[PDB]
């Protein structure tokens, strides 16, 4: 059961 | 000479001062970013010099297997001020200044 | 069971 991934904000 | 102007003289000096405290109180522009997301105050000293912004949205899961996605959004605010209303008023009070002392 | 997380305003 997957689960709530909280996103990611990357300028590489 | 200029007893009956020193009123106008004086509305100039208060535009003028509120002009520069508008320069100095507000930031010129910002980067906005909304959205759920994970920002490393180490990493964000790259914002000058990166070239790619890459924003990948908060997946929520429901209890009943359902998937869906946060709203990411990004990109430049700027302030700005009524330029033509207050420069057409300066110049009159500038020009009237100078009319009613010849 | 995750619970109401309030946001946050930041500038950085």
């Amino acid at each position: 059961r997957t689960r709530t991934k909280k996103g990611r904000a990357v300028f590489f | 000479d200029y007893e009956k102007v020193i009123t106008l003289i004086d509305l100039y000096d208060n535009a003028e001062s509120d002009t520069a405290n508008y320069m100095s109180d507000l930031n010129d522009a910002m980067l906005l970013i909304k959205g759920n997301l994970n920002l490393d105050p180490v990493e964000v000293r790259k914002q000058k010099e990166a070239n790619v912004l890459f924003l990948e949205p908060t997946v929520y899961v429901d209890a009943e297997g359902r998937e869906t996605e946060g709203s990411v959004d990004g990109g430049y605010i700027y302030k700005q001020y009524d330029v033509q209303g207050t420069e057409a008023y300066k110049d009159r009070l500038n020009s009237d200044i100078h009319m009613f002392t010849n």
